[PDB]
């Protein structure tokens, strides 16, 4: 049995930040009470939102 | 009259929700310019079409 490293503990980890960047990006989207917080989220909701919200102005 | 006529006619000519034009009947039952569609399915090919003629 080998013991350099813990695979199962590697795989878990890999998930484990795989899984907490998203709870993150859940975190701060349903703190700021908003969807669309920075480009790349929903680039063509983020550009109309932004003109009509001019328009509104 | 006319005033209110003409008035009629700019809220017609001042028409925009996504930036464009609806009043003027682009997408009416003989609409060349260009259509509508409201793509409200999972696959390409599921289009529903919509139209809205002139009120000028």
């Amino acid at each position: 049995m080998i013991i350099n490293h813990n695979l199962a503990a590697i795989n878990s980890h890999r998930v484990l930040k795989f899984q907490n960047e998203e709870v993150s990006k859940n975190m701060e989207k349903l703190s700021s009470g908003m969807r669309i917080n920075r480009a790349g989220d929903d680039a063509s909701g983020l550009a109309v939102s932004e003109k009509m919200r001019t328009q509104v102005n | 009259v006319s005033q209110l006529i003409d008035e009629v006619d700019r809220i017609a000519s001042q028409a925009e929700f996504n930036k464009m034009n609806l009043l003027q009947g682009d997408f009416a039952r003989g609409s060349r310019a260009t259509s509508m569609w409201f793509h409200i399915g999972p696959n390409m090919h599921q289009r529903e079409r919509v139209f809205i003629a002139t009120m000028t």
